[PDB]
């Protein structure tokens, strides 16, 4: 919702299809003193966060929500057709609409999870493109930002660039790229530290059968069929997509409400979060529910009237985070600092060290000559870094930094973490 | 491969009058689901751009007065008119939207108005500079003449000359109706001045008695 | 709005290859189906085939299976016929037009295009021979009313041009449809006044564009 | 019941800015479209565009793209029509009522409002300027029936009226439309008797509310 | 972005005389499905507010009656009237509704009744007070003419006046249905005491002798 002239929004757009994104900072540990802290030497160590368990909470009354769009390309049923289809018109587009894929998912990591959807790139030049032409397709790893959108079940792509028709599909994802994780090139990484852990569920079944209208792309060689006539004369269009029906939600299949624990990931981390940040991304469709009001311009008339109401439409959103988290300290050799340095480097900048000390060992290459100019040959002077480098990529935010305490007891979550190891004497 | 018979060929008529033309060929253009007919309609005019009428059998097309309504039902179907004026003479065409390859049919050609003509026949002996040329040419010129119907014989000294006989003809003007066509008999100059007496008969319905026309070499 | 150039006219060998365009305005050149159909005197009307310029599928009856061929560029907006190895009945009208297909719609036709004449084979270029006739024994101007003709013939190619008087009188003006001798001939016809002959000048003046000769020929009278 | 208040009317400088309003009665101000459009004689009907006033979303045509302006306020019930920058060909009736577009219906239009009228540019207010005419060569009131008049011009701005004799006499009352020179100008005849004049008493009386100027002309022979 | 084309212009008539306006545009009003016609119908006498007429086309609005019934097919259209009498003269209107933004038809004016009229032309040149202003300027009056058909033309000493005419016209009155118009020629006062005769002719068709009316300066 934004001002009709102004380009600032007036409402934020949300539902639940779109993703969700956390940032989580934590305060640097070594600044932090603890009640007996003789056990370690600051100066020659380091301090810092590890993630045992974590939590997510979720309070909305569990049901489902929907879209549709008004105008959508179409034919008919191809369920069920007692005679052949009429002539093809100029716009046959209607108001329709259907339920998304049933989903929940949980992602947990230092490093942002990485999306990969399809795209277009540049044709290979021989044959010079003509408008209408087949784009070629590409396959795309990015960042993944919030807002952007589930899966409906048609493939993450850009239907902007690839849909001209803008009408093929409901509103909510028309504009943007449904985005899907892609576990492979993830888990793939060599540290892990994208994601050391995860779940998911799905679920999804077909409902209906239906047909684009519009220009042939291509039609099938005839040998493929026989010559018809007369309402056989033409072939109807190829075309058809089915539409994808929720099934029945249950309490059970839902993940969340209950605490996890973790000791081992596939990756080489255990719960190290790094530079005191940590990531967690969750996306549910159960809490879909749309409530629709009405307000009464006038309150007198007695006598019912359409014109009196007017209807908004407002969606429900409900999280909660708590995350427990454990103490580690780090000796420093060569050997360590090399192969941290190695790593990430920057990860270095946040600490002392005691700092000089890694400020660059390599020599350069000797790239040289003049140390002026304005006369001789071109030059670089570009050079920064970027510091703070995803600032680029905007996302939804929380800060705990002041919200730690010492006692578990005092919490719900945690005297489960008791439990679970029992030694009901608090340490 | 099936094929479409389009008549009557040509019909005389007269302003007001109701005439049909008749639509014939060997399947169904129509089956009823949606009971659909694959005739067309098509109006040419002489030498000018050929032109959509009706299709179907019920169709009317955007800018055709009742003058043109279609007729015809199961196989063979007709063309009811209604009133004609002046404007209504054109060369027709029906044909076939079913079962490609697409099938035609043969022609209509509407004919204009009253009544016949007298034959007007002369003759014009060769001139020297076609003996000149070394052929001897031989026409024969029949002017304002209605109907078209008209014979041809060549008889040299008596004896019937059978074939190298040449012909063309041109339509209506806006008044007379009647017509004119020209024949033609000629060959080498080498007969023309041996062969003396030649005769060229021109048979219309109009005076039915065998009207002949004559000449010799060197005489009228 | 809905229109097409069917341009050109064009004589050529035997054996050799032809070439024909119709242009596109106010619509998708490339969205439909297209034709072409032969347009020959005293059988005229002829459904040769049909071509997608979205791929350029083709169609080809029976007919024109072989020799036949169609292609079309939509960058271009125009059709092409591409045939080859002519022969005599060939010539002819290519007359074509494109059908809605779709377009909410099937086969039958919702246009004509422009029209293109193709001749083969052909010859070199020749100049008129014009002979008028009269009477025998000669005239005078004698009868009800006189008649005399003159006829254009041993030209070629089309076309060819008679008036009387520079178009002085209209009565027997009744010029008869050319026709190819192995070179194109027609006649021509003029009816005058028995008395105003040879009294009044009487003279046909031929006009051939192709050759570009003009003459103008005088009739007088003759034995 | 259905009721529009169209009101006002106006004449400004060029590059000025207006303003217009309309009003409501009988419905709810802020639930439809709404139109505005431009009477202007000789070409007349023209669509401008559309508000709905529910969140004041716009339509603007090709043609009124930029300058022309919309925006409405339901508390007051009332259109508007912001319009900045005139010009001399700006000047019109701006004609306009709601359609119902909902209302169980579409496009078109069930009504029509009061309108209003829009002149630009101004000058500032002037005297009439009254001239008579007569035959030449003096008129004594020869002919059948002799005929003068009087006219209205160099007078800023509209309206002014003429009568003649107070209205005594319709007959060639034929008064001509105003037009403006840079002072708008009309003109007005009247058919009197050859016989009452001079005799009989001819007086045209002036009236321009504008410049409040009421001027009464005695008509009478003169050279 | 259509065009409509709103014809004829004006027609003359008489009482309870069944007439026809055109209707006619560019593409479809009309495809079928829900059959909707798009043409409309509005009917504004002049100086007051128009009213809607007829939409659709069998739309047939609360208190007319069938003296305005629609008509039209396919593409272009046409209005049928029954039978009129004097409060059913006006100025029609026919336009659109379809394919944002709107589209009108040009205009439809009535004519009223009964033949012609006949010409009649007077001339008062300048009075003194017009060139004590400084200005000469030449009036023409032509009053109870019928139809609006005219011609007009200014030879200043012979010489034809090309430039600076202007006019101005009144329509029909109730009894009379013919016309008055007013022709002006005026420019400075150093030419007309300079050239002496001045001629302005009038060309309707009632007359069609060339009927002319020319004056002098200091003269009749």
């Amino acid at each position: 919702i934004k001002k009709p002239n102004n380009n600032k929004i007036l409402v934020p757009k949300v539902s639940g299809l779109q993703y969700r994104v956390f940032r989580i900072h934590l305060p640097d540990p070594n600044k932090f003193g603890f009640p007996d802290t003789s056990f370690y030497n600051p100066d020659t160590q380091r301090l810092v966060w590890a993630c045992v368990g974590v939590e997510v909470g979720r309070g909305q009354p569990l049901g489902v929500g929907i879209s549709g769009h008004p105008l959508l390309n179409k034919l008919d049923d191809t369920e069920n057709a007692s005679a052949y289809a009429a002539n093809a018109g100029v716009d046959n587009r209607e108001c329709i609409s259907m339920d998304y894929k049933q989903t929940q998912l949980c992602l947990i990591g230092c490093k942002p999870p990485i999306g990969e959807h399809w795209g277009k790139g540049s044709p290979c030049t021989n044959v010079a493109v003509n408008p209408g032409d087949c784009p070629p397709l590409e396959l795309i790893n990015t960042v993944i930002q919030d807002g952007d959108m589930v899966d409906t079940g048609f493939g993450a792509m850009d239907f902007t660039t690839l849909q001209a028709n803008k009408s093929e599909v409901p509103l909510d994802i028309c504009t943007s790229i449904c985005k899907y994780p892609d576990y492979i090139k993830m888990v793939s990484e060599p540290y892990g530290d994208s994601l050391f852990f995860y779940l998911r569920r799905e679920q999804m079944f077909v409902r209906h059968l239906f047909n684009r209208a519009g220009a042939v792309g291509e039609n099938v060689p005839d040998d493929l069929y026989i010559k018809g006539s007369g309402s056989t004369a033409n072939l109807a269009s190829s075309n058809y997509f089915p539409t994808p029906s929720g099934s029945m939600v249950t309490s059970d299949a839902q993940i969340f409400n209950k605490p996890y624990w973790l000791q081992r990931a596939q990756g080489h981390n255990n719960g190290i979060c790094w530079g005191n940040q940590l990531f967690v991304t969750v996306v549910d469709t159960t809490r879909s529910t749309n409530m629709s009001l009405c307000a009464a311009i006038s309150t007198s008339e007695t006598t019912y009237k359409n014109t009196n109401f007017k209807e908004y439409l407002r969606h429900g959103e409900e999280y909660d985070l708590q995350f427990i988290f454990q103490l580690c300290k780090i000796t420093l050799t060569a050997d360590v600092m090399t192969y941290i340095h190695s790593m990430n480097s920057t990860i270095l900048e946040d600490w002392n060290f005691g700092l000089q000390p890694p400020p660059g060992g390599t020599l350069e290459d000797t790239y040289r000559f003049v140390t002026s100019q304005a006369i001789a040959c071109q030059k670089h002077t570009p050079p920064a870094p970027k510091e703070d480098p995803l600032k680029k990529y905007t996302f939804w935010e929380v800060n705990l930094k002041e919200k730690f305490s010492a006692d578990l007891d005092q919490f719900p979550l945690g005297r489960k973490f008791l439990l679970q190891a029992g030694l009901k004497a608090k340490p | 491969d099936i094929v479409m018979t389009q008549s009557p060929s040509s019909l005389a008529m007269s302003v007001g009058q109701k005439v049909t033309m008749s639509c014939k060929s060997s399947q169904s253009l129509l089956d009823s689901r949606n009971q659909k007919n694959y005739l067309a309609w098509y109006q040419q005019k002489p030498g000018q751009s050929p032109k959509l009428l009706v299709y179907f059998a019920s169709t009317r097309e955007s800018g055709v007065p009742d003058r043109f309504i279609g007729s015809g039902s199961g196989t063979d179907f007709t063309l009811t008119i209604s009133s004609v004026q002046a404007e209504d003479l054109a060369d027709y065409f029906c044909q076939q939207h079913y079962s490609t390859p697409l099938t035609f049919g043969a022609g209509t050609k509407l004919e204009l108005k009253r009544a016949d003509a007298a034959p007007t026949v002369s003759i014009f002996p060769p001139s020297s500079e076609q003996l000149t040329s070394g052929g001897a040419s031989v026409v024969c010129f029949l002017n304002n003449f209605y109907p078209k119907d008209i014979n041809v014989k060549w008889a040299i000294d008596g004896a019937e000359r059978a074939g190298g006989v040449l012909n063309s003809f041109t339509g209506q003007d806006s008044k007379d109706s009647t017509y004119s066509m020209s024949s033609t008999l000629t060959l080498t100059k080498d007969e023309y001045e041996r062969h003396a007496s030649y005769t060229c008969e021109a048979t219309h319905k109009t005076s039915t008695a065998p009207i002949v026309k004559s000449f010799n070499r060197g005489a009228a | 709005e809905v229109k097409l150039e069917q341009s050109g006219a064009e004589l050529a060998r035997p054996g050799a290859s032809v070439k024909l365009s119709c242009k596109a305005s106010g619509y998708t050149f490339a969205s439909y189906w297209m034709q072409w159909v032969k347009q020959r005197p005293g059988q005229g009307l002829e459904w040769i085939g049909a071509i997608y310029p979205g791929d350029g599928d083709t169609w080809y009856t029976q007919k024109f299976k072989g020799k036949a061929t169609l292609t079309a560029d939509k960058s271009s907006s125009t059709a092409y016929m591409q045939l080859s190895s002519l022969a005599s009945e060939d010539s002819a009208v290519y007359y074509c037009a494109r059908p809605p297909y779709y377009y909410g719609t099937t086969y039958y036709f919702d246009y004509w295009g422009q029209g293109t004449t193709l001749t083969v084979s052909g010859a070199k270029t020749t100049a008129p021979s014009v002979y008028p006739l009269a009477p025998a024994a000669g005239a005078a101007g004698a009868g009800s009313s006189v008649t005399l003709g003159c006829l254009v013939k041993g030209y070629f190619p089309e076309p060819v041009t008679l008036t009387w008087n520079s178009g002085s009188l209209s009565s027997g003006v009744h010029t008869f449809p050319a026709v190819l001798a192995d070179l194109y001939t027609l006649s021509s016809s003029v009816t005058v006044t028995s008395s105003t002959w040879p009294a009044e000048s009487i003279t046909c003046n031929v006009a051939h564009p192709a050759s570009s000769t003009k003459v103008d020929k005088k009739i007088e009278p003759r034995g």
